[PDB]
RNA sequence: CUGGGCUACACACGUGCUACAAUGGAUGGUACAAAGGGUCGCGAAGCCGCGAGGUGGAGCCAAUCCCAUAAAACCAUUCUCAGUUCGGAUUGUAGGCUGCAACUCGCCUACAUGAAGCCGGAAUCGCUAGUAAUCGUGGAUCAGCAUGCCACGGUGAAUACGU
């Protein structure tokens, strides 16, 4: 029961409070970072390749 | 005699319509009203008597505090 | 004195004209009252008995006489001569006075006083009121209030007690 | 003295608190309205404002009714059939907190295993 | 609405409770709105509140007023552990 | 799709928070940081409510404006070794905010109530210097909800013979 859900989230719900967020490369609803709209395990395996501009490993 | 605890006929009035009722009890009632000089018993504070009770003579919706009356005094 | 005044002034001729009695004293009249508490739960407690003693004394104006157990029954570990329950009798002038204090001060304080049906008569006329708490009393468990009348049946008692103003 | 033998040694601000219905804050407004100073020990009152103090408490609720009023409301919802009173009756937390662990003050001291 | 501009009686139940004045409260009202405060007009009517499994009939008294019409139908059934 | 449950409770375990007080509690005055966040956002001034908050709209796409009082520490008065002016759970009432909606099932405010607890057996854990201990601040997630999590600074030790 996933591809049904990713459709629902893109449909406007009856009351505005129901609206919520998911990653796009996945449907994962938990741990989405608002600035990039990506989950916590797309933002990792993707900022390695060098496609999230300006992001790098942080020694300090 | 002697065993019988203290007792005293007293005066009762309804606080809603002054329905005076002459009765008796063992209570002091901590009052003194000169009604019927020579029997100036203490009055006792009471609720609305059966002289004006809804079920008794005149049926009427009366709120006995709180419950249905607390709402009417804040939502309106 | 007010209740006797109303009874002899108006209630007596009212009953007489209702039933067309031969003489004056065939009219039913209130005869006695008995107050029972029934504290049978006092299987071993002692302060319960004494507390009921002052409670009923304050309600009445007389010392109650606690009653010894009629017989020893094992189902309630009841033994012979165990003082269980109390009784107080008001006769003469107390009869109307306690009634008045009940009906004008105590009875109106009943939360949902819808009265008892006419069915609760013994068939002779004597009526028992089963009151549910001691806090209804003006001064301050379940118990019974009986009424003894000179009525030959139940309907006459009903009409006279309604003449007194209560159901 | 005011309903109970409130301590003689304690200052009046503290001493009033022993009344059921007077804490640190209501006691302060009482002594401000009456006029008595806060730091008086009770053994050496004026006994004239003491008559004034009990005059004020006549207005405020005290141990007499507050004991019954709290009980006369807990005994209401336990009869109507509310969930809130159902918890009262069987001895469980009233407000909606959890009971997997850490509910002993309402539930009573922790019984042994079963 | 626990603020100063309440309360919340659902539009579904409020309309049905009003029109039940004709039936002399003989009929029942079956609504799933477990979130409507019992208005003073509700007194005397019966509501068939939902409870997860089946409706449970409640008879609105005078003293029930002020509470939410679902406060009397427990939703988890536990007995004697 | 509505309603319910993941939030149940005889009980057993793990990780944490607040405590049992005088190096302290309560009241009044009072100086000092950094790192952060903000445009379908941050929302000041003034006024009102004891309070949570309401109204109001200034300034800002920000080394410009806002969150934003740092709290411990310091100086005054008071309480006097007590189950208390310690401790704060549990409970009643009356309220505030978000959201179509706070009963199951939210966070917060005031008044009231005011429980166990008086340094904790077997046994077990962390830490070698701006470290342990102690006090506050910010952020993600987020309409709202943290005693968790990730970062930030304020005061700041004892001991290490030896395998
Ligand atoms: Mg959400
Ligand atoms: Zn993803």
């Amino acid at each position: 029961a996933k591809k049904s859900m990713i459709a629902k989230q893109k449909r406007t719900p009856k009351y505005a409070v129901q609206a919520y967020t998911r990653c796009e490369r996945c449907g994962r609803p938990h741990s989405v970072i608002r600035k990039f709209k990506l989950c916590r395990i797309c933002f990792r395996e993707l900022a390695y390749k060098g496609q999230i501009p300006g992001v790098k490993k942080a020694s300090w | 005699t002697g065993i019988h605890p203290e007792y005293r006929p007293v005066v009762f009035v309804d606080t809603s319509t002054d329905f005076k009722f002459l009765s008796g009890s063992t209570k002091s009632s901590s009052e003194t009203i000169k009604w019927e000089d020579g029997n100036e018993y203490p009055l006792l504070r009471v609720e609305i008597s059966s002289d004006s009770h809804p079920f008794y003579t005149g049926k009427q919706k009366h709120a006995t505090a709180d419950g249905r009356v607390d709402r009417f005094n804040k939502k309106y | 004195n007010r209740l006797k005044d109303q009874y002899l002034k108006e209630i007596v001729p009212a009953l007489m004209s209702k039933f067309n009695y031969d003489s004056v004293m065939e009219v039913p009249k209130i005869d006695k009252i008995v107050i029972n508490t029934g504290v049978g739960d006092a299987t071993a407690n002692a302060k319960v008995l004494d507390s009921a003693v002052e409670e009923l004394a304050l309600i009445t104006g007389q010392k109650p006489v606690i009653t010894k157990a009629k017989n020893s029954i094992a189902g309630f570990r009841l033994r012979e001569g165990m003082p269980i329950g109390a009784k107080v009798t008001l006769r003469g002038e107390r009869m109307y006075d306690f009634l008045d204090k009940l009906v004008t001060v105590s009875l109106p304080r009943v939360r949902d006083f819808r009265g008892v049906s006419k069915k609760a008569f013994d068939g002779r006329g004597n009526y028992t009121l089963g009151v549910r708490e001691q806090l209804i009393f003006p001064e301050i468990r379940g118990m019974d209030v009986v009424i003894v009348t000179t009525a030959k049946s139940d309907e006459e008692s009903h009409e006279l007690l309604t003449q007194l103003g209560m159901p | 003295i005011a309903g109970v033998d409130v301590p003689r040694e304690k200052r009046i601000v503290i001493s009033l608190t022993y009344i059921y219905g007077i804490g640190k804050q209501t006691a302060k407004e009482v002594l401000a309205e009456a006029g008595v100073s806060e730091d008086t020990r009770t053994r050496d009152l004026t006994e004239e404002e003491l008559g004034k103090i009990r005059e004020i408490l006549d207005r405020i609720k005290v141990e007499g009714d507050l004991r019954r009023e709290v009980n006369l409301n807990i005994k209401r919802l336990i009869e109507i059939g509310s969930y809130r009173g159902m918890r009262h009756r069987r001895g469980l937390p009233v407000r909606g907190q959890n009971t997997k662990n850490n509910a002993r003050t309402r539930k009573g001291p922790s019984k042994t295993v079963a | 609405r626990s603020l100063k501009k309440g309360p919340f009686v659902d539009d579904h139940l409020m309309k049905k409770v009003e029109a039940a004045a004709e039936s002399e409260k003989k009929q029942v009202i079956k609504t799933w709105s477990r979130r409507s405060t019992i208005f003073p007009t509700f007194v005397g009517q019966t509501i068939a509140v939902y409870d997860g499994r089946k409706h449970v009939p409640v008879y609105v008294q005078e003293d029930m007023v002020g509470h939410k019409l679902g406060e009397f139908a427990p939703t988890r059934t536990y007995r004697g552990h």
